[PDB]
This record gives structure tokens, C-alpha cells and sequence, in this order.
């Protein structure tokens, strides 16, 4: 039961985040002023991993240097990190064949695509995986699922419909739908090969994807055998079910507690608001995992680190977090918003539902509403922003600037409006 | 000082750090036991030869341990306890190496008058005595406590979580001469499961069990004889941090009805730290357990807290292994076990 | 005729003042009872929304339906078997759920109206005028009077204020809805809830549907939420002769804290809500309910778990008794907003003599 | 013709003829000129003049209460459907009769409310009212023994004014500061307080430190008194301890200053709850708690 090895799929969902991932990697980005990898690594440590694998190619040098600085290069760590260097931008199937050629996989291994924060104990999962593996010989991989927010009417990027067994919890079908955003398709065709073998069919769309996998030694051999499979969910799971090898089974695990994979900006925003709230009972800012963290819980869901500087007669809101070495001026309203470490803030600034990362200076008399700011970027005076307005790295927005809804700004000095240099396309400037 | 020197020799530092942060370790009694075994491993394995360099290193280790987990007061106290046991034997040792030292009593006033051996063995035995003290507290409580409660008296109890208090209650019910009715507040968001196990163990022993919702506390306070607290941590001013939910209001309800308040605790549970603000010391809960569905949770900003604080204005007795003391005296019991310097680690 | 005696759970050593039993699932009854009564009794037995105020409004409307459906017999006159039939209704209502004060004042009004009209006028001409009068009576004493409470509270509450509430009172829901929409203020509304009924949950849900800044909390955690709070509104059920506030569960606890922590308690009430029965403690006459509602383990009303608790009858003394209606102490509330505008609870019975 | 100007003319006058009774007399004079027969032409212009009076008010409550009683009496005149001329003549005459009633009430109270001051009792008096001082003077006229303690009230240095008016009688006194007022409640038999208004609930509308007196006395179990003339009743219900009708500041916190100019600002008028009052004395008999509300219900008929 002991000795467990894990593989992490990084360099996987890049450019899915549109304005960012230009200079620095996908997973380096902070959720709550702390990198996304750190959450995943904490999940690995709580699960009980002895050997860690990472997949880096694009911006791989910055990843390797971050692991060098990490808390896991030090000898006392329960796991050791070894990085896989591959050709630039490839599918998951191509990496699976590369790892099988190298041959390090022993018994039961772990694969996670993207970075997932969950409070769900993994010890229960391992036991039920092992209990079901002892039931029949030809059994492959395990999938995680969690209950959605009653109706997934706001969730459009993940329209995955799952058909599941009531008795054995085996997945039957996977389907994507454009439905509410693009009213074009309605039909879903299902294979009638498994009708009387299951009997208790349960069709659900009210389940959130996790893309966390417990996998057997069979998996890398199947990937090399069938090199046509590029994906791991859309084509692969469906391919396994539809009589590729007869008598082979795959798991689907239902859990009542919170487990959401990061993929899009507006999903990231909801997860962040869930973290500011007490949705993830263990995963809270006050516990401090990065060791340098010195966050303290205050009533009405207000988070403050050590060395927080604030001007007198200033009102703070609900579900807010402020980093260390941070200065704030007078007449400021901070409501449902995260501000990073070492961030200097001017005066008369109204913030609602917005986002600011580390080391950011904001000019006086500015209103920011439901809009994101990246690290080492400065805002000028008289800046008004709307919903879903993501601002890139090192972006210096000058004095007197108004931007409407969904006005994304590039992080590299290509095709979209507004760049990195002074007066960003309000008067032609930019490389 | 970092854990770079203590890594290959001492591994169990980081496993306890892991047990605190993810809350794998549970109950102050257990946290204390682990830190005892940590300090057991620290003395048995290390090589020092010097004494003052050793003590200041222990101080830094304790400082890092409390910064790793703020609600682990039992962690902080146990180290502070051994620190003082060390410091007395060093001050006794320095008097023999140099060569009235007995004015009247064992006072304070460190602002007035100025100033190879088996010391390590004493340090070893000092840990052993602490364990045995934590092992047996109930014997020291029952001789003071089961003298204060009468027949036909109704007992209301917040915090059913304490193993200490339940076992105190069972020893009194063992006495066939003593009869009492037990009211138990539920403590909905956290204590519920523990409160239900509490009600089960009272029925198991055949004691008149009464389960109370947290709303109904007022609706009974006229009929209540006494109030008992299952505290986690006791402080300088007298006040307590208790094992979660629905205590503060009950104590406020008792004081308005002038109903007596009792507290059952240990000296290791007792802390030399001062609660200047409840805002920092109290730990908050998970709102997930209250309300389902996340799209309404955008607008439903729910507030829930685990640990509950009581100000000293309410409770009257702290029955320990030593005896019963008033909140206006408990500071002296603390200073009898921990030194003034051994606070700010 | 009905089912009587044989009750679930123990008789209990402490607290045995009221009936703890009753018909949930319909078996063995008289075949003459009007179905709208049978619907309301099945409603009130497992109701989640109602709390004093709405119960009477429904009771009035059901009565209005009965009179509209009432056709006078050729032999027996109007005041012959009507009052017996009404007595059968109340007895069935009593079996389902103990009545409110406002219900009693309605019955007293109806019985006065039976005596007022003599059997001499034509049948269709009589009931047409009767239901019109009841409609006007319900308009005045409830709807218009409610609007009067609204505007009385409106002057009292300051601009940009924090309010903590409790229960599922119809008057306060409309109060806060009026504040959020018509007056447009910065009203932070915090709602508290108990275990037997998620009344505040429903109130908060309706406030969320309006789009209000709502915090939702529990009795266990109060010494944290208070340390913020200004005015506290309580859902009245009945104010007695002395001026004691007979109301729902987690009411007095809140009332105590508010008196202790400076900014006090306010209560909205109706002129029909006042009684002449007096008491001083919660033990006197309590609305007891079956521990079947307390079986569930947290979260929601229907969950159905294989948990820790299950047995009550076979267990050697395990009284899991909860109460519904409690008494707040006299001095603690400060304002009462009624039909006759304003008045402190110390005054109390300046409405009963005014009639 | 003006009403605010008529009220401003009372400068060196005052006393016996009280501030509200002078405002009521000013209301009657304004009424009697421009024909009181028409209820449309007059009552609306009376309401506008009261509204202009409220807008000119800086720190007074009793003028708003006195208008109400006048209005009430006017409406009650023609309640019997009497001659629209004999009822008018009775309304105009009840202006000078209203001021004459302030004399008769003071004659009543000063013989009723001397009974409360027993044989040799030390009194601590706070908040100067014409009714309480009239008790104090006509008890000295009755040749009864009583000691007096002066409270240092700070609205416009009222304590010093009170002290000088006690000197003109022949009763031994000494200055006690409102800070140290807690240190006196053991040698004081009874505490007397004169009100600026009495609440619908049963509480009190008073000066710069009266609630503080009420609470301390409740702690010391020593009696707390309210003595006034029966016209200071408003349909007012201060819900909280710090909520009152104001033209000035409701606790202001000023910025950094060096010249020292913006400082003083504190609650000049404070409320106390119904529980703190042991006894109340007016010309309408001897009555304290719910009595006030009964009066108000009796007037307003609502």
C-alpha cells in the first residue's frame, strides 16, 4: 500500500489564459498571493507521495529555479522532485509515451492535469481504488468528481455530462455541449452496447470535473500501443468504454466536498472567492503553508498578514485578503478583493470584487471593479475599469485612462489592443 | 535558528509541524504528549557540552513551534515548563561552581536585588514527571470538585468535547449518594457529533440526560443549579479558550441569572500568556458545514467560529490536580510553574 | 371522530406542561370537514414559512371560502350547526398545532358576527355582505395596519445602519424589503437561526432574492458577530398584560446580549397580537414539538442519515427535548410599533382597554 | 405678523411665564387676528409658522410639544358642533387662560411635592427647572430642614447660575463636579432632576449629564426624581441611548489642528431609560411610569 509516485501535468493549459503566460509559466501564477503549484504540492504531501515528477518545456528554466528555491529540495522532505524536459508544446499522449520509454512507472502511479485545490482526504480514495481493483483484474484508472452549485448555469466552459452506475460507479459517456452560450446543438447520441450490463443508468451534468487520476501500470503501455489518442478525457475515456479492449473498467468517484480544477479566468475567480470564504476548511490563509506566510484571521472574513500598514478612517469589506509590507492611503474601500505582498496604494480608491497581485502601485483617485492586475504592474491616476478586465505583467497605465468591459492587455512587448509600454494604444506606442 | 542542523538526527520536528498545519493532531492533551516526546528526542540525541547555548536554542525551537501553530498552547506551555525546571537547576549549579540565599519565601521582584554534572539526567526526569502529571489529573480534581455539587441540582454543560470533564462527571455519578440532572447544549456547527456521544455515555451510566438546542438556554436558566465548562486553555487574567461553540452566550446567560460557573482544567492546559485580544487568539471554522450551494454563497457570507472565549467575569473556580482556585489568584499558580522571561520566546 | 392518545417518545421527568402528540397521515376521520381546513392542518403540522402573522391571514381566507361554500339548510337555520362545525375545525387545528393569539381574536370576531346577524335575511344576500365585511376587517387590522408599522419604523431607523434579525416574521421581511428598495440605504442585515426550523435561512433567501448584503449566523456564534451591531428586530408572536415578549426560540438570548452591549431591541407588533393571559417564565405554557424534527444531522431538513442518534423510546432516559416558543424578559425590549403608532412594553395594556 | 420675533422679545423677562407657555401665547395672538373661523385659510398657515419655528430652533424640544397641545385644544373646541362664534371666542380666551394655568399648577405642585423632602435630608440637584426650584423655595417657606449639593453642569455654565440662585434664598451649598458625582452618592439622601422633556416610553429628555446620574443612582440604590410642569410631552420615542433631534453635531471627530479651535464637540442632550426614574411629579397628580404614555394616548386618541 505504501510507496507512491506522482506525475504532474504542467505546460498543459497555457494560452487558455489569454493575456498572460507570455514570459512566465502557467502554474507560477498566485491564487491567494501564493503559486498554484504550492497548493498541488500540499495536496501531494497530504496524500502521501514519495516521488514527484513534473513536465516542463516552455519557460522550464523559471520552473526549475523555483523548485531549487522550494521547500522540497531540502533533505527532510517526504518527496523528491525530478523534472521531465520535452519538446516545446505537445499533447498528453506524447508525454505518456516518453515516460514509458524512460520506464520509471511502478505499480500504481498518480497523474494530475492542471492545478487543483481540494480539502478531500485521499486516504479514503486509495482504499476504494484498491477495493475495486481486487474486485476484477482488468481495471485501469480512477476519476474524481464533486457536486456542483445546484445548477451549472454560470459554468459554460465545463459542460461535461456523465453517465454513471448506481452500483459500481462506472462511467459510460462523456459529452461537451455549447448549449447556453451558443444555441445551435441539442442532440446527444449514446451507445446502446451497455444497456442490460448496467441497468441502473444515471445521467448527470451537475458534476464538476477534477482531472485527478489514480492509474495502474497498464496506462503507459496502452498509450504506446494506441498512439492515436492525444487527449485523456474527451477521446481516451470514451475510447476505453467503447469496446477497445473487452472487459476493461474505469472508475468514477463521487465526493460531497469541494474539489475544483483551475482552467479559466472566471472559474479561477470563483475558486478564489471560495478560498476567501470558508469553503475549504483546512485550506485557509491563516494556517500558513509557504512558511514565509504570516496571515491572521479576522472576523467578517478579513485576512491580514504581519506588517500591514493602513491609514486612519478607512473601511474594509467582506472576504478580503491583504499581503505583507503593504501600505494603504485614506478614503479607501476594499470589498471582496485580494491585494498582494509589498503593494503600495494611494488615496481615494474604491475597489469592488477586483484582483491585484504582488508589488503593485496604484495612482490616486481610481475606481476598480471586478478586474485583475498582474505582478509588478502600476496603475496611474484617474483609472476606471469594468468586469473581466485582465491587466498583464509590468503594464504601466498612465494618468487619465478609461477602459470598457473585457479589455484585455498583453503581457509581451501581438493581435489584441493595449500593450506594456507607456500610454498603451491611446496614442500609438508599443513594440 | 533553522532546522538545517536538525534534519538527519531529528526528523520528527517536521512531522509534528505537518500534523499541526493540516490538523492531523487533535486535542491539547495529544499535542502536549508529542512535544514531550520531541524534547525527549532532542536531549537524548544532541551533543552540546555548554548550557546557556543549549537553553537559548530550545527557546528558538519553541518560538518556531508556536509560530507554526497558534492554537497549540499546550505545545507552548510544555516547553516553557521544562525551560523553568532547567533554569532552577542551573541557578542551583552556578552557586556551587562559584564557591543569604534564603530570605523568606519564593517571591518575584527580579527588578530589585541583583545576582561536569548530572544536569542532563535531571532534564530527563523532568520530562518523565511532566508525562506522569498529564497522565493523572483526574485524581487531583475529584478530591476538590466532588464536594461542591448537591442532590436535586440541575447541571447545564457547554463544551461536551473535553475528556477531562466527562470523566469528572462519571466519578460523581458513581457515588450513589449524589443525584443530578444534566442539560447539554448542542453547539451546532462543530460540537454536535461530540455532544451526541456525550449524551450516549451519560445514558450508558444511567444519568438523567437532557439535550438542549442552543436557542433554549435562556428558557431553562431559572431552573439551572450550576454551569460547568470543558475548557481547552486557561489564562493569566482568569479567562478561558474552550473546545468550540456556544459557551460565551451560556456564561452571559448564567451571570444574568446569577447561576454559578465551574471550570475543570490542568496546569499544563494553563497558560502564562495573556489574551490582550480575542480577535487574534480565537480560531474560525468552516462555513461549508452550514449552508450548501456556492452560487448563493456569493451573497451568503456566513460567519462561523470554532474556539469560544469566556471573560473572567463569569467563572469562579478552576479545579485542577492541585486544587480549586479563584480567577483572581490563578496567575500565581502559573508563575509557580513558568518563569517571567519564558513567555516571549 | 379522530385519533387521540398513544404518543411517541418518553413522558419526561422535567417539562410536562403541554401536549406532545395528532394526525399527519390521514386515517379514520369524519366525512363532513371542509378540505381547505384539512389542507391547512397538514400544512401547519410541518410548516417552514409561517410564524404567528401569516397563520391568521390563511385562517381568515379559509373561513371566507367556507362561508362562500355555505348553503343554508331548509330546516335548520344559519346559527344551528355552524358554530359546532367551527368548533370541530378549531379542535382539529388544536390537534395539529397549538393556536396563536391572533387566531383567538379572529374566532372571537367571527362568533360576534354570528350573533349580530339574525336568521331572517335571505341566504345569498347575507353571505355576500359577510365576506365583504371580513375582507374589510382583514384589510384594516392586517394590511393597512402593517403599512402603518412600515412607516413608523421608517422614521425610527437611521441612514446607513446594521440590523440583526431573527425568525420568519412577515412584517419584518416587508420592512427590510421596503428599506432596500424604496428608501435605498446601506442596510447590512444579519440573520440568526436555530436547529428545529430554518426560519431565518428562508428569510435570508428572500432577502438575497431582493439583493441585500446578508450575513447568516447561528446562536452558538454571537460573541464574535457582535464584536458592528446597531438595531435588533424581533418577530413578535404575543405581548402579554405585563409586557413580556412571548416569541420564538432564539430570541431572548439575542435580547440579553443587545441590552448588555448598549444598542437595544425593537419589536414590531399588531394590535390583534395582544392578549390578556399573563406569565413570567418559559416553563408556563410552551409550544412543544416531537423530537422527529431533531433526528436529522445538520445541513438541511431532509437528509436521511445512518448517524449516531436514532433511539428515544428504548433508550434508558435520553430526553432530547426542544422548545419552540419562549419568553423574553420585560425590561429588555424598548420599542413597540403597532396600529396605535408607538409605546414602550412597560405600558403594554393601553391597547386592550382601548379595544 | 411673526411668531419667532415675539419669542425673541422675551430676553430680560422669563420666569413664572415659562418658555413653552410664552410660545403658546404667541400662537394664540397670531391666530386671533386673521380670523379663526376659516379652518382652511388659518390651520395651514399655523402649520407653516410652526414649521418655520422648528427650522429656526437650535437646541429646544418643548416648543414643538407646546404647539401640539394648542392644536389639540383648538380642534376640541368645535367637537360639540357648537355655534361657530361662541366656540371661537372660547378659543381666543383660552390663550391668556393657558398662561394663567401655569400659575395655578405651580400653586398645586409646590404644596404636593414638598412631601417628598423628609426631615433633614441631603439633596443633590441636577438640571435646573422652574418646578423643582419652586419646590425648594416653598419648602423653605414651610420651614423644613434640607441640605443642598450643587452639580457642575456644562451647557453654558449652568451650575454657577444654579449656585447663585440658591444663595439668594438662605440654604447652605457647595460645588460638586459632574466627574466626581459618583463619589457623593452615600452622603446624599435623594437625587432630584428637572426635565426638558418626558418620553412616550417613560424616559427623559435632558441636559449634558443626566443619564450618567441616573445609572449611578441605580447602582447606589438612592432615589432619582423628575419634577416638571405638565406640558413637556412629545410623541417621541428615542429607540437608542444616543438618538435625538438635533440642529448641530451628533459626535464629530476633527482633523489635526495646531491653533486649537475645533474641540468641544460632545452630546449636549442625553436620554435615560424608563427604569432609572424612581418617581415623577407634575400637577396631574402623583404618578411616574406608564402614566406619561396614558396621558399621550388620551391626547392623541391613537
Amino acid at each position: 500500500e505504501d510507496r507512491l509516485q506522482a506525475v504532474v501535468l504542467t505546460d498543459s493549459y497555457e494560452t487558455r489564459f489569454m493575456p498572460l503566460t507570455a514570459v512566465k509559466p502557467r502554474c507560477l501564477l498566485p491564487l491567494a498571493n501564493v503559486p498554484l503549484i504550492e497548493y498541488t504540492l500540499e495536496f501531494l504531501a497530504k496524500a502521501g507521495v514519495h516521488e514527484v515528477f513534473l513536465i516542463c518545456s516552455s519557460h522550464a528554466n523559471q520552473i526549475n529555479d523555483y523548485i531549487e528555491n522550494s521547500k522540497w529540495n531540502l533533505p527532510w522532505s517526504p518527496f523528491k522532485i525530478t523534472t521531465i524536459m520535452s519538446p516545446e508544446a505537445r499533447c498528453t499522449g506524447d508525454v505518456m509515451r516518453d515516460l514509458d520509454n524512460r520506464g520509471i512507472i511502478t505499480g500504481d502511479f498518480i497523474l494530475v492535469s492542471g492545478d487543483v485545490l481540494t480539502n478531500i482526504d485521499f486516504s479514503k480514495m486509495l482504499e476504494f481504488h484498491k477495493k475495486m481493483h481486487l474486485q476484477d483484474k482488468d481495471h485501469i484508472s480512477t476519476m474524481c468528481l464533486s457536486k456542483a452549485s445546484t445548477y451549472p448555469k454560470t459554468r459554460t466552459i465545463e459542460p461535461a455530462a456523465f453517465v454513471l452506475d448506481k452500483s459500481t460507479s462506472r462511467c459510460i459517456y462523456y459529452q461537451d455541449l455549447p448549449l447556453p452560450s451558443s444555441r445551435e446543438k441539442t442532440s446527444i447520441q449514446i451507445d446502446p452496447e451497455l444497456l442490460d450490463n448496467v441497468d441502473e443508468f444515471v445521467i448527470r451534468n451537475d458534476l464538476i470535473d477534477c482531472r485527478i487520476d489514480i492509474c495502474t501500470s497498464h496506462v503507459p503501455l496502452i498509450f504506446q500501443e494506441n498512439f492515436d489518442y492525444q487527449s485523456l478525457r474527451t477521446d481516451f475515456v470514451k475510447g476505453v468504454i467503447s469496446s477497445d479492449i473487452l472487459g476493461k473498467h474505469i472508475y468514477a468517484y463521487l465526493t460531497d466536498e469541494y474539489a475544483v480544477r483551475v482552467e479559466s479566468w472566471q472559474t479561477y475567480d470563483t475558486i478564489s472567492q471560495d478560498f476567501l470564504g470558508r469553503w475549504c476548511y483546512p485550506l485557509v490563509l491563516d494556517s500558513n503553508i509557504q512558511d514565509d506566510q504570516t496571515y491572521s484571521y479576522e472576523s467578517r472574513h478579513i485576512y491580514k498578514e504581519k506588517d500591514v500598514v493602513l491609514a486612519q478612517s478607512c473601511k474594509i469589506g467582506k472576504c478580503t485578503a491583504i499581503g505583507s509590507g503593504t501600505k494603504i492611503g485614506e478614503g479607501t474601500k476594499i470589498e471582496n478583493s485580494v491585494i498582494g505582498r509589498n503593494c503600495q496604494i494611494g488615496e481615494n480608491i474604491r475597489i469592488k470584487n477586483s484582483f491585484i497581485w504582488d508589488d503593485c502601485i496604484i495612482g490616486n483617485n481610481s475606481i476598480i471593479d471586478h478586474s485583475l492586475i498582474a505582478s509588478n504592474a502600476t496603475l496611474g491616476s484617474n483609472v476606471r475599469l469594468n468586469d473581466g478586465c485582465i491587466i498583464g505583467f509590468n503594464v504601466k497605465i498612465d494618468d487619465n485612462m478609461d477602459l470598457d468591459r473585457n479589455t484585455k492587455i498583453s503581457a509581451s512587448p501581438q493581435d489584441l489592443d493595449d500593450q506594456t509600454l507607456a500610454v498603451s494604444i491611446v496614442g500609438d506606442k508599443g513594440v | 535558528h533553522p532546522n538545517a542542523a536538525t534534519s538527519d538526527v531529528n526528523v520528527t520536528i517536521d512531522t509534528f509541524v505537518a500534523k499541526l498545519k493540516r490538523r492531523q493532531v487533535q486535542g491539547s492533551y495529544a499535542i502536549a504528549l508529542e512535544t514531550l516526546q520531541l524534547l525527549m528526542r532532542f536531549i537524548s540525541a544532541a551533543r552540546w557540552n555548554h548550557v546557556n547555548d543549549l537553553i537559548e536554542q530550545i527557546r528558538d525551537l519553541g518560538n518556531s513551534l508556536e509560530k507554526a501553530h497558534p492554537t497549540a498552547f499546550s505545545c507552548g506551555n510544555v516547553i516553557r515548563r521544562i525551560l523553568a525546571v532547567l533554569r532552577d537547576e542551573v541557578e542551583e549549579d552556578t552557586m556551587s561552581t562559584t564557591v543569604v540565599a534564603e530570605p523568606l519565601i519564593s517571591s518575584m521582584f527580579n527588578l530589585l536585588q541583583k545576582p561536569k554534572t548530572d544536569y542532563r539526567q535531571v532534564a530527563i526526569q523532568g520530562i518523565k514527571d511532566l508525562i506522569d502529571e498529564i497522565k493523572n489529573i483526574d485524581e487531583g480534581i475529584q478530591q476538590i470538585a466532588i464536594d461542591l455539587i448537591h442532590d436535586h441540582e440541575i447541571l447545564l454543560t457547554p463544551t461536551p468535547d473535553s475528556k477531562t470533564v466527562l470523566k469528572f462527571l462519571i466519578t460523581a455519578r458513581e457515588r450513589s449518594n449524589r443525584t443530578f440532572t444534566v442539560l447539554v447544549t448542542e453547539g451546532f456547527p462543530n460540537n454536535t457529533k461530540n455532544a451526541h456521544e456525550f449524551a450516549k455515555k451519560l445514558a450508558q451510566h444511567n444519568i438523567e440526560t437532557l439535550v438542549v438546542p442552543d436557542s433554549a438556554v435562556f428558557a431553562l436558566m431559572s431552573r439551572v443549579g450550576k454551569v460547568i465548562i470543558g475548557t481547552k486553555a486557561v489564562f493569566v487574567n482568569g479567562g478561558t479558550i474552550s473546545s468550540n461553540s456556544g459557551v460565551s452566550s451560556v456564561c452571559e446567560c448564567a451571570r444574568e441569572f446569577r447561576t454559578p460557573v465551574f471550570a475543570v482544567a490542568g496546569l499544563y492546559k494553563l497558560s502564562p500568556l495573556y489574551p490582550f485580544d480575542v480577535e487574534k487568539f480565537v480560531e474560525f471554522g468552516g462555513s461549508q458545514r452550514i449552508l450548501p450551494r456556492m452560487d448563493p454563497r456569493k451573497r451568503l457570507d456566513t460567519v462561523n467560529q470554532i474556539t469560544d472565549y469566556v471573560p473572567p467575569e463569569n467563572i469562579d473556580i478552576y479545579i485542577t490536580n492541585v486544587g480549586g482556585f479563584n480567577p483572581s489568584f490563578i496567575y500565581r499558580i502559573a508563575w509557580d510553574n513558568y518563569k517571567q522571561i519564558d513567555v516571549h520566546l | 371522530p379522530g385519533i387521540s392518545s398513544v404518543i411517541p417518545t418518553v413522558l419526561e421527568q422535567s417539562f410536562d406542561n403541554s401536549s406532545l402528540i395528532s394526525v399527519k397521515e390521514l386515517l379514520l376521520n369524519k366525512d363532513l370537514i371542509h378540505p381547505s381546513i384539512l389542507l391547512l392542518t397538514s400544512h401547519l403540522a410541518h410548516y417552514k414559512i409561517v410564524g404567528s402573522i401569516p397563520r391568521c391571514i390563511a385562517m381568515l381566507e379559509v373561513f371566507q371560502i367556507v362561508i362562500k361554500d355555505y348553503q343554508t339548510p331548509k330546516g335548520t337555520t344559519l346559527s344551528r350547526n355552524l358554530t359546532s362545525y367551527l368548533s370541530h375545525q378549531i379542535d382539529l387545528l388544536k390537534k395539529a398545532r397549538p393556536l396563536s393569539v391572533t387566531m383567538g381574536n379572529a374566532i372571537r370576531w367571527l362568533k360576534q358576527e354570528i350573533s349580530l346577524i339574525d336568521p331572517s335575511t335571505p341566504d345569498k344576500a347575507a353571505k355576500k355582505d359577510l365576506c365583504e365585511k371580513i375582507g374589510q376587517f382583514a384589510k384594516e387590522k392586517i394590511e393597512l395596519a402593517d403599512q402603518l408599522i412600515i412607516d413608523n419604523a421608517s422614521t425610527q431607523i437611521e441612514e446607513s445602519t446594521t440590523i440583526v434579525t431573527y425568525g420568519s416574521s412577515k412584517v419584518l421581511t416587508e420592512l427590510l424589503l421596503h428599506n432596500a428598495i424604496s428608501l435605498k440605504k446601506n442596510i447590512k442585515v444579519i440573520v440568526v437561526d436555530s436547529r428545529p426550523l430554518f426560519e431565518g435561512r428562508k428569510m435570508a433567501e428572500t432577502l438575497r432574492n431582493a439583493g441585500v448584503n446578508v450575513m447568516y449566523a447561528l446562536i452558538t456564534s454571537l460573541d464574535t458577530i457582535f464584536n458592528d451591531v446597531d438595531y435588533v428586530f424581533l418577530g413578535a408572536h404575543s405581548i402579554l398584560s405585563n409586557g413580556f415578549l412571548y416569541s420564538r426560540a432564539g430570541t431572548a438570548m439575542l435580547a440579553m446580549s443587545a441590552k448588555r452591549r448598549n444598542i437595544p431591541v425593537l419589536v414590531c407588533c399588531e394590535s390583534l397580537k395582544f392578549s390578556q393571559r399573563v406569565q413570567l417564565d418559559s416553563v408556563t405554557f410552551n409550544e412543544l414539538a416531537d423530537p422527529n424534527d431533531l433526528v436529522n444531522i445538520d445541513y438541511e431538513n431532509p437528509v436521511e442519515r445512518r448517524g449516531n442518534k436514532g433511539a428515544l423510546l428504548n433508550q434508558f432516559i435520553k430526553e432530547r427535548k426542544f422548545e419552540k416558543k419562549k419568553l423574553a424578559m420585560e425590561n429588555k425590549p424598548k420599542g413597540n410599533k403597532i396600529g396605535g403608532k408607538k409605546g414602550s412594553e412597560g405600558e403594554s395594556k393601553d391597547a386592550s382597554n382601548e379595544e | 405678523f411673526n411668531i419667532t420675533e415675539t419669542y425673541l422679545r422675551f430676553l430680560e423677562e422669563d420666569t413664572e411665564m415659562t418658555m413653552p407657555i410664552a410660545a403658546i401665547e404667541a400662537l394664540v395672538t397670531l391666530l386671533r387676528i386673521k380670523t379663526p373661523e376659516t379652518a382652511a385659510e388659518m390651520i395651514n398657515t399655523i402649520k407653516s409658522s410652526t414649521e418655520e419655528l422648528i427650522k429656526s430652533i437650535p437646541n429646544s424640544v418643548s416648543l414643538r410639544a407646546g404647539c401640539d397641545i394648542f392644536m389639540r385644544f383648538v380642534l376640541r373646541n368645535l367637537h360639540l358642533y357648537g355655534d361657530w362664534e361662541n366656540c371661537k371666542q372660547h378659543l381666543i380666551e383660552n390663550g391668556q387662560l393657558f398662561v394663567s394655568r401655569a400659575k395655578k399648577s405651580r400653586n398645586k405642585i409646590a404644596e404636593i411635592g414638598v412631601d417628598f423632602i423628609a426631615d433633614d435630608d441631603i439633596i443633590l440637584v441636577h438640571g435646573y427647572s422652574r418646578a423643582v426650584f419652586s419646590l425648594l423655595n416653598h419648602a423653605a417657606n414651610k420651614f423644613i430642614r434640607f441640605r443642598c449639593v450643587v452639580t457642575e453642569s456644562r451647557p453654558s455654565k449652568q451650575g454657577n447660575q444654579l449656585y447663585t440662585l440658591l444663595e439668594q434664598k438662605g440654604i447652605p451649598v457647595t460645588l460638586i463636579v459632574d466627574s466626581a458625582v459618583g463619589a457623593v452618592i452615600d452622603k446624599v439622601d435623594k437625587v432630584f432632576v428637572g426635565a426638558e422633556g418626558v418620553a412616550e416610553s417613560g424616559g427623559i429628555i435632558n441636559l449634558v449629564g443626566t443619564y450618567s446620574v441616573g445609572v449611578l443612582a441605580h447602582n447606589a440604590r438612592k432615589p432619582f426624581y423628575v419634577v416638571t410642569e405638565s406640558h413637556k410631552f412629545v410623541r417621541m420615542f428615542p429607540l437608542s441611548s444616543d438618538d435625538l433631534p438635533m440642529a448641530g453635531p451628533p459626535l464629530d471627530f476633527t482633523r489635526r489642528t495646531d491653533d486649537l479651535e475645533d474641540a468641544l464637540r460632545g452630546p449636549t442632550i442625553d436620554y435615560t431609560a424608563q427604569e432609572y426614574i424612581t418617581a415623577l411629579i407634575t400637577d396631574l397628580g402623583v404618578l411616574t411610569p406608564s402614566a406619561v404614555s396614558e396621558e399621550l394616548i388620551k391626547m392623541w386618541y391613537d
